[PDB]
């Protein structure tokens, strides 16, 4: 309530307060099964463009 | 590295020069020349770089030595630490609106 | 406006630049509208010598 | 120095004239990032590390 | 696609040429897992649904928080408790727990007699710095 | 304190000049929160976007406040018309209205 | 759901927290109105047969 | 509808609906004391006792 | 980007603020007349007429 209302002192009554309260701590990657690498030789090698 | 190389496999030097602006005490300043201070009066400033339009007076507030600007709302600079003689000058604006 | 310079100064040729042509030689106003060429010269400015 | 072990000098209590730089070297870059290079001049820096 | 919330198991079906989902077309309400074709949908993890009813500062400086329209069994699994501080944990269940229309009131003591209302929470209850001192809803 | 409508009154003015003295402390997007940093640093060119956010976030942050005046100007003279009323009715005259 | 949360809270938050006020402000005086209109005579009375 | 849940402030994009204080059995209550208080005293019903 | 987004959905929120500004005077345009209606014909008798 103090954060909200950027006071150290608050009056009586009732405060609709913003989250301050969670942080993540962990992490985590979802990506498809793949993997073949991608056939950048073939693109920027090529004998002949 | 060989001199019959092309330009993009040429050798180049970089020197990357990291600054800090306006924030602390200044040991390093501009080729700007410096000039007499004008007291209570309307005048364009510059404080190390800090440029404005306003008046200046004599303030009784105290700076710690690693501090430089002072704000007391933080959207415009309050008092300065003057550069060649350490007194500490607030700014007002220039612009009596109240009117 | 017709001049030639070297090619490390082509960057200077811009409004807000600083360096040895936009301070003593040629310098683009702020508000500028219009268009900058340059275009690289070596067969006909440079010669033997 | 080399890319991978890069120098990194400290400079200060002097004066920053990038002036004097005109007439012997000439730079292909020169990009300034949070400041115009045109305002280098009446500027003020508080640490300056290269 | 980067985010910070909480992930439920959903109902929806998504269409084959359909990965993303969008009901409000601001924020992604649903996913579909790439590894496992179970469709996800994001819930944010931000509970901001809670409002502190205070005393004065000057008075005193102990509380109650409202938990704004949910049930009072899942106050812990809706502010997640457990990745909270132990501080918050004390306002997360308890003795002093109130089920009321408008949400759950935790650190408030219920009383069976009626006064005036001058912290006015909602659904007909109020709260009060009433007796040692203490809250009283 | 049975006076809590009166003092109320200042409360409520007080938290809306604080919300309003800190929402100007916000830098809004850009690079400084001070318009003076903004000039110093900047040529006008490519500080004109700084300085159109936040003078735009300052505006803003003044509606916000003007806003919150009429909902506080609309609540007191809802109070005044009942006190002029009441003035009109009950000082100036007898009321058969009961309560 | 963004990644950054506190940043933007902390560059956007007080303008959120003047119009939820505003908002708690306008939902106080329909409260006020409705006991204006119906608490006018703080005595219950039971029904009689 | 008294029973909307925490699912309908994600749908909304944070905004919800904050119940009356006055709960519609006790604008009714309020409503059957003023009947009963008229139709029982007239004038006297606000004069107290 | 996210300047311009989050600044276009505080928009939002304030015209949707001013909205209920109109909206509420004329409920308190409404509930004043309910209220008077309430203290000088419910609890009173009212000599005034229509
Ligand atoms: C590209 O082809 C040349 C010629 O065979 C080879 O020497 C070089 O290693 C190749 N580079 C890559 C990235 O495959
Ligand atoms: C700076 O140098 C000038 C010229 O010698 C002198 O008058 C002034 O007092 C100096 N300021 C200092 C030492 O702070
Ligand atoms: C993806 O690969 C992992 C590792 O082998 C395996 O456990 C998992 O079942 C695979 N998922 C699918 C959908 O094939
Ligand atoms: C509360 O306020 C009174 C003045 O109204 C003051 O004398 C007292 O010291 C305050 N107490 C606290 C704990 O702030
Ligand atoms: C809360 O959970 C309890 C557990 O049985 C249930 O009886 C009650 O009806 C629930 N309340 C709501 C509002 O869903
Ligand atoms: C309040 O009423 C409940 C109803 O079940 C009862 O259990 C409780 O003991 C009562 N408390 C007091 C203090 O009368």
């Amino acid at each position: 309530t103090k954060c909200t209302l950027k006071s150290f002192t608050v009056e009586k009554g009732i405060y609709q307060t913003s989250n301050f309260r969670v942080q993540p701590t962990e992490s985590i990657v979802r990506f498809p099964n793949i993997t073949n690498l991608c056939p950048f030789g073939e693109v920027f090698n090529a004998t002949r463009f | 590295f060989q001199p019959t190389n092309g330009v993009g496999y040429q050798p180049y030097r970089v020197v990357v020069l990291s600054f800090e602006l306006l924030h602390a005490p200044a040991t390093v300043c501009g080729p700007k020349k410096s000039t007499n201070l004008v007291k209570n009066k309307c005048v364009n400033f510059n404080f190390n770089g800090l440029t404005g339009t306003g008046v200046l007076t004599e303030s009784n507030k105290k700076f710690l030595p690693f501090q430089q600007f002072g704000r007391d709302i933080a959207d415009t600079t309050d008092a300065v630490r003057d550069p060649q003689t350490l007194e500490i000058l607030d700014i007002t604006p220039c612009s009596f609106g109240g009117v | 406006d017709s001049f030639v310079i070297r090619g490390d100064e082509v960057r200077q040729i811009a409004p807000g630049q600083t360096g040895k042509i936009a301070d003593y030689n040629y310098k683009l106003p702020d508000d500028f509208t219009g268009c900058v060429i340059a275009w690289n010269s070596n067969n006909l400015d440079s010669k033997v010598g | 120095a080399s890319v991978y072990a890069w120098n990194r000098k400290r400079i200060s209590n002097c004066v920053a004239d990038y002036s004097v730089l005109y007439n012997s070297a000439s730079f292909s870059t020169f990009k300034c990032y949070g400041v115009s290079p045109t305002k280098l001049n009446d500027l003020c820096f508080t640490n300056v590390y290269a | 696609l980067t985010g910070t919330g909480v992930l439920t198991e959903s109902n929806k079906k998504f269409l084959p040429f359909q990965q993303f989902g969008r009901d409000i077309a601001d924020t992604t309400d649903a996913v579909r897992d790439p590894q496992t074709l179970e469709i996800l949908d994001i819930t944010p993890c931000s509970f901001g649904g809670v409002s502190v009813i205070t005393p004065g500062t000057n008075t005193s400086n102990q509380v109650a928080v409202l938990y704004q329209d949910v049930n009072c069994t899942e106050v812990p699994v809706a502010i997640h408790a457990d990745q909270l501080t132990p501080t918050w944990r004390v306002y997360s269940t308890g003795s002093n727990v109130f089920q009321t229309r408008a949400g759950c009131l935790i650190g408030a003591e219920h009383v069976n007699n009626s006064y005036e209302c001058d912290i006015p929470i909602g659904a007909g209850i109020c709260a009060s710095y009433q007796t040692s001192q203490s809250i009283i809803a | 304190s049975a006076l809590g409508k009166l003092q109320d009154v200042v409360n409520q003015n007080a938290q809306a000049l604080n919300t309003l003295v800190k929402q100007l402390s916000s830098n809004f997007g850009a690079i400084s929160s001070v318009l003076n940093d903004i000039l110093s640093r900047l040529d006008p060119p490519e500080a004109e976007v700084q300085i159109d956010r936040l003078i735009t976030g300052r505006l803003q942050s003044l509606q916000t406040y003007v806003t919150q005046q009429l909902i506080r100007a609309a609540e007191i003279r809802a109070s005044a018309n009942l006190a002029a009323t009441k003035m009109s009715e009950c000082v100036l005259g007898q009321s058969k209205r009961v309560d | 759901d963004s990644t950054e949360c506190s940043n933007l809270l902390l560059q956007y938050g007080s303008f959120c927290t003047q119009l939820n006020r505003a908002l708690t402000g306008i939902a106080v005086e329909q409260d006020k109105n409705t006991q204006e209109v119906f608490a006018q005579v703080k005595q219950i009375y039971k029904t009689p047969p | 509808i008294a029973a909307r849940d925490l699912i309908c402030a994600q749908k909304f994009n944070g905004l919800t609906v904050l119940p009356p204080l006055l709960t519609d059995e006790m604008i009714a209550q309020y409503t059957s004391a003023l009947l009963a208080g008229t139709i029982t005293s007239g004038w006297t019903f606000g004069a107290g006792a």
